[PDB]
């Protein structure tokens, strides 16, 4: 897909570094009152990765993610494995004494 | 389950479109107040010219 | 003689002025109309198996918020947008009051759905890049791996 | 902190009670559209540095002089951001060279 | 139709400009996404050269509603209102419901 | 006279329009054919082995999962693209349906 | 047995090409409802001329 | 080698209190065994499809 519609990986990574925080923009004085902006911009949705803007065409077709990618939720790269009773593997969890006390 | 927003434009219909190419040759005498941008109507004048 | 615009539009192109002579291949003017005004949308290749049995859309313009209806008839382009992989859509809409002018940026809305398909969510599906398949559950419980057909996904 | 703060007042001794508000701020947010950005081709944080540096005074550098220091910020005129339909036609100039708001 | 244009040229502020006609383009430019309005402009004295920046305010009249400094609307996203004063000068707050501001 | 599309096809272009003239030299419309539409895939060049005569194709388009196409024919095109560094593999589609849209 | 994927552009066919240029000169009559990017069939009217 | 081979973590999404990693990469097909790798398909800066 990457070739097909001419996009590069460095692309990606650029443009999804730039697609996920949040940014304020000082206040504003109404009825002689604070008011906050607040730029919304975070990740929260599996279409707003699908909804990655990549490129885009004088005409205003935009090409996103979604066009080069499925966006899947998985499980990372496990350093730590718990086992149990020979029967099942489960999340855990070991408390730490600072020790001498 | 659809539901997806598609882009879209507005643009001149190229079904009504025209051309205007004089018939044979010559030079033109004067031209109406008329330049690309304007909104003409079938029977404005364009240009009177001596063939 | 006098040479006069043969229908009503908007001149996108006028090539000769005063003092000038004119020739055969010469273009006193481009004459375009707008009143039965055209709209095209870019749909995504990915859904074409689905919009060739489309139902209606729901067209909207930003410059203009009243002038939002509902379209129960166009016509598919054969040829998609090799840049940008997109089907092409085209719909004629009724423009008296001059309001959609060419240039203009619009919204075509489609919300449908597809006919009855075998369905499992998404987190259930294990594909590699060619291996896709699922972990079934048997009767007594025990885990069993099966090679499926993905037709496509959605929300 | 509402019924315990007005039953403060009816007791034979207090003069003012009051109790500060959680949640009682004013905000104006800015809920970016990513589908309308990636339109004119703008990622979240181009269309967000008009929110921080246009209609905020975000602040982009200091100047040096000696031991001293000194803000520089940059900011559309007051006008521009006077109120929240301002912002609504806060003139944007896309990547793409085209004017929007 | 009913809008009010007053241009200004930063060349020569020391100019008043007076507008013969205006009219709104019937094509907006495809590259800028705006409308086209073309201005025709009394230059005798040739101070207005071709290629300069001119910066046009307009004014429009809008369907008369109810009118209030705007300083006076409060607002909590949820709902708007502002503070009445009463004839015996007790403040009493309303609720309103409200159209759009400008200036 | 009449000039009539002389083969099932999609226009690609469209010189001449109303009011106009004509010329031995102008283009008043191109066809392009689709029936057995064309399909041509890219292959890296370093890979070029990868291809022989008793090869097994099977194709597929995102666009149309529910349809299995048939191939008419294949063949390696004798130049490979100096753009792309890729050999050109182009094979003939059966379509009759014209659920493969060309793009 | 080897195994390996490719991507490919569905491009029109190239051996059905037909390029319409009228015969001799004349003039433009009529031009029948069509833009380039339509789909039309054998005998489809373009447009009229006199020569 | 990091992002499409590897699964290099590029960013982290952020839901209240707590993280959520993401991470870019070629279907596991793409990277199975070495032999794969070497035909990894690159996208060169310059358009040129390559292992």
């Amino acid at each position: 897909r990457l070739a097909q519609y001419g996009i590069s990986l460095a692309e990606v990574k650029s443009a999804l570094d730039a697609s996920n925080q949040e940014a304020g923009g000082s206040s504003i004085e109404l009825a002689e009152a604070e008011y906050m902006v607040r730029a919304s911009g975070y990740l929260q949705t599996l279409d707003d990765f699908n909804h990655i803007v990549l490129k885009a065409s004088e005409n205003g077709v935009p090409v996103y993610l979604r066009d080069v990618a499925k966006v899947q939720i998985g499980p990372e790269m496990r350093r730590g494995i718990a086992e149990l009773n020979g029967e099942g593997e489960v999340a855990g969890g070991v408390v730490i004494l600072r020790s001498g006390k | 389950t659809f539901a997806q927003s598609f882009p879209a434009n507005v643009s001149y219909n190229e079904y009504q479109y025209a051309i205007v190419q004089a018939r044979a040759a010559g030079f033109i005498d004067k031209v109406y107040p008329l330049t690309v941008g304007d909104k003409v109507q079938k029977g404005t004048p364009l240009l009177d010219l001596t063939i | 003689f006098t040479l006069k615009a043969p229908i009503d539009g908007v001149i996108t192109a006028f090539d000769l002025r005063a003092g000038m002579n004119i020739a055969k291949d010469n273009v006193v003017a481009k004459i375009q109309g707008m009143d039965p005004v055209w709209v095209t949308a870019a749909i995504p290749e990915s859904i074409a198996w689905l919009v060739k049995d489309a139902s209606q859309f729901t067209l909207t313009v930003p410059a203009r918020p009243d002038k939002t209806l509902t379209i129960r008839k166009w016509t598919l382009l054969p040829g998609v947008d090799a840049a940008t992989r997109t089907l092409q859509l085209r719909l004629e809409v009724d423009n008296a009051d001059e309001a959609l002018k060419p240039g203009m940026n619009a919204w075509l809305q489609l919300n449908t759905a597809s006919e009855p398909m075998l369905l499992i969510p998404s987190q259930a599906l294990i594909d590699t890049g060619s291996e896709q398949r699922v972990i079934t559950v048997d009767a007594d419980g025990r885990f069993v791996p099966k090679r499926v057909a993905v037709f496509q996904a959605s929300q | 902190a509402e019924q315990i703060e007005e039953v403060a007042r009816t007791v034979p001794g207090v003069a003012s009670a009051l109790a500060e508000r959680l949640e009682g701020g004013r905000y104006i947010n800015v809920e970016i559209n990513r589908e309308k950005a990636a339109r004119y081709g703008m990622t979240v944080a181009d269309v967000q540095l008009f929110v921080t540096s246009a209609v905020g005074g975000a602040m982009v550098g200091e100047t040096v002089e000696g031991i001293a220091r000194y803000p520089i910020n940059l900011r559309y005129p007051q006008s521009w951001r006077d109120s929240p339909q301002a912002l609504r036609q806060l003139p944007i100039l896309t990547p793409m060279k085209q004017q929007i708001t």
